[PDB]
């Protein structure tokens, strides 16, 4: 019983890494989300196990919608649209709901109704290096390592609001395949102070007893 | 025994390599060889009785050492391997521990929690760094915190040893080899911002002997590059 | 101009308990066979 | 970090059992909390280090304990040289905080 | 045994600066770590900063209010250790102990045995 310890049954798992709310008609209400490993704090401990990996991705989104306190009179409204655009690296970005970059040319983007499946959509693996890098000692600001940089996404409904305000909540869902990975490293054993860096405060070995025998 | 290199020779008598590769070779590269292939010896540092541990940061180290600092300003990308002899002497009646391992890509975290550490503070130009045996303070602006049961890194010092290593045992040993491939994702990289090698010597059990024996051993840090080539016309 | 041989400390001489610690070193030379001589002269360590 | 002792005025007569606290706001690690002694006009002294061991030169009399939050300091038997101020140290991070002191009247 | 005197104390103006010295004698000076630790009149110690011995590279690790105003060094030839203060307020009128620190295990517990007999220096 020796293969559930491999790398495509230990990273081949799926793990919800952002939660975010948008309205429609508050004229700022669109989602945002940078695509990278670290958010997530589980996630983020088995991944830096190794230091170089490569990986398609797998992203889905599981869309809700929840009615805000309209004033009155029969509010009615039909089935809601929501848009989820992906900007690839060194691309478009939007500012606000109504802007150019979102009817562009060369964003892929889905488009979804309510009460259907949830918009599966898969990314290859992008990148000017072979391999993705978990860790960089050296400058660009100290540990960047902009070569590993996968793009944003961009979340809206496309229905123009008439009666009623309606807010929706997002969670992406994350799930890599066909890993491969390279020269392991042993475990963090501080805890995770900041996103960006590998900073951390001294701590101790390990839980105490109270003698050698 | 006796090996020479260029025109530089020196003494051996065990030696582990990378992760079973041997370093070898491949717009278009040239391969200088009769220059930059030779041992450039570190010089020593002295591991006294409440000693910490070092660090060098590997082609920096090397960044003033002759041609082989000319050709990392001359020339923009490159790849080497390298081969590290570290050997320090003591007598039989001195005793202690060191581990020689050799860590790719060694991200260190800052002693203040928001920013990176200076460019200073990481790497000595051919001068080792030194880790401490208490903690490093939160209110200096820019500094590597070095607590050594840490590493530096924020990991276990004890699990350092699944990166290629060596143990050097005062009772039985007297010097480690190590040969290291070039470890990196794209094929040629600079060797200015980055540095993807990091030589570490941690003392486990610390040096310890009677009154009336020298009260240092030193250590001697030898490198020699291998199959470096660069990117030029 | 012609060359110079000088040697350096690299370490210390480390040196245990009750063992002296100047130590002295000697040299020697000779002549590696391969080398001629020609036009005979008189010698000047003399009077 | 703050190291709040308690009492500030303590009096005791020789041949009774006293003790003193020192609370601390956050965790501080047992083996990271001292004792010391400053009599009248004079240079502090080491008395209790890492919260249960005696120092050199002290009498057996003096005895640490207590972990987590919360130490104390408790004399068996007052005689007359004990009469003096006592600090507890502490250090969790950068710098080191010494308390208020719990200043020990003779009766 | 362990000797510790410390000199240099006396009035000085604000704004101003003064160097204070703390001498030791009867042990080996570059084996400790070497404190600094003031207390005012009849309150509550304060400690300043410590600078290391020499097998872990000579740094420094000042307080958070002093940092930048004071400067602990050592000479290198003989056993004397030093405090550079500068731009003196009214509040740094207190006395200016000199400790020393030890191994204890082969562990670093921050404990201060050895106390010097404490300089004075007043501003007004």
């Amino acid at each position: 019983s020796r293969s559930e310890s491999s790398i495509e049954n230990f990273l081949c798992r799926s793990a919800c890494v952002y939660y975010a709310t948008y309205t429609n008609n508050s004229k700022k209400g669109f989602a945002e989300w940078v695509i990278n490993t670290r958010q997530v704090a589980q996630l983020r401990r088995k991944l830096e196990l190794f230091t170089y990996l490569r990986f398609d991705l797998e992203l889905t989104f599981v869309i809700t919608s929840a009615q805000q306190p309209s004033t009155a009179s029969s509010v009615d409204a039909p089935v809601q649209t929501h848009q989820i655009m992906y900007v690839p690296p060194g691309g478009p970005v939007p500012t606000k709901v109504k802007d150019y970059a979102w009817q562009t040319s060369t964003n892929p983007s889905v488009f979804w109704t309510e009460g259907n499946a949830p918009p599966r959509m898969s990314i290859p693996f992008i990148s000017i290096g072979n391999a993705y890098s978990c860790f960089y000692d050296g400058w660009t600001v100290y540990g960047i390592n902009t070569l590993n940089n996968m793009g944003t996404l961009y979340m809206r409904h496309v229905n123009e609001a008439g009666q009623g305000p309606i807010k929706s909540t997002v969670r992406i869902y994350f799930k890599p395949k066909h890993v491969k990975a390279w020269v392991p490293r042993p475990p963090r054993l501080c805890q995770y102070e900041k996103q960006k860096n590998v900073n951390f405060s001294p701590i101790g070995v390990t839980t105490s007893r109270t003698d050698i025998i | 025994r006796s090996i020479t290199l260029g025109n530089s020779t020196i003494t051996t008598q065990n030696v582990v390599v990378g992760y079973g590769v041997w370093p070898e070779y491949l717009d278009q590269p040239t391969q200088p060889d009769v220059a930059t292939c030779r041992f450039y010896t570190l010089e020593s540092v002295q591991w006294m009785k409440n000693s910490a541990g070092w660090w060098w940061k590997l082609p920096d180290a090397l960044s003033q050492m002759g041609l082989f600092g000319q050709n990392m300003q001359y020339h923009y990308l490159g790849r080497t391997g390298y081969t590290i002899h570290v050997q320090c002497n003591a007598s039989k009646f001195h005793q202690g521990c060191l581990l020689v391992v050799c860590v790719p890509e060694a991200e260190m975290g800052c002693s203040n929690l928001n920013n990176t550490p200076e460019f200073s503070e990481l790497s000595g130009g051919d001068s080792a760094r030194m880790f401490t045996d208490t903690q490093v303070g939160e209110s200096n602006a820019k500094k590597v915190q070095t607590a050594v049961w840490n590493a530096g890194m924020g990991v276990g010092v004890g699990n350092l040893t699944i990166f290629p290593h060596q143990w050097i045992n005062l009772r039985t040993n007297n010097s480690a080899t190590l040969v290291m491939p070039y470890i990196n994702s794209v094929p040629m990289d600079n060797m200015f911002r980055h540095n993807n090698l990091t030589l570490m010597i941690i003392p486990f059990v610390p040096l310890n002997y009677s009154e009336g024996s020298s009260p240092y051993v030193p250590i001697t840090v030898t490198i020699a590059p291998m199959c470096a080539e660069y990117n030029g016309l | 101009a012609a060359g110079y041989v000088t040697c350096w400390y690299q370490t210390n001489i480390v040196v245990p308990a009750d063992v002296q610690s100047s130590c002295d070193i000697l040299c020697f030379v000779s002549a590696c066979n391969d080398f001629s001589v020609r036009m005979l002269k008189d010698t000047p360590f003399i009077r | 970090n703050v190291l709040t002792q308690s009492p500030p005025i303590m009096s005791a007569s020789p041949g009774e059992k006293v003790t003193m606290t020192c609370r601390a706001s956050s965790s501080v690690s047992s083996s990271y909390l001292h004792w010391y002694q400053q009599k009248s006009g004079a240079s502090p002294k080491l008395w209790i280090y890492s919260t249960s061991n005696l120092a050199s030169g002290v009498p057996a009399r003096f005895s640490g304990s207590g972990s987590g939050t919360s130490y104390s300091l408790t004399i068996s038997s007052v005689e007359a040289e004990d009469a003096a101020t006592y600090y507890c140290q502490q250090f969790s991070g950068y710098p080191l905080t010494f308390g208020a002191g719990t200043k020990l009247e003779l009766k | 045994e362990v000797k510790l005197v410390e000199s240099g104390g006396g009035l000085v103006q604000p704004g101003g600066s003064l160097s204070l010295s703390c001498a030791a004698s009867g042990f080996t000076f570059t084996d400790y770590y070497m404190n600094w630790v003031r207390q005012p009149s009849g309150k509550a110690l304060e400690w300043l900063g410590f600078l290391r011995n020499k097998a872990n590279g000579y740094t420094t690790e000042y307080s958070a209010s002093v940092k930048g105003r004071f400067t602990i060094s050592r000479d290198n030839s003989q056993s004397i250790l030093y405090l550079q203060m500068n731009a003196l307020r009214a509040e740094d009128s207190a006395t200016y102990y000199c400790a020393r620190s030890r191994y204890y295990g082969g562990t670093y517990r921050y404990a201060l045995d050895y106390w010097g007999q404490g300089t004075s220096v007043t501003v007004s």
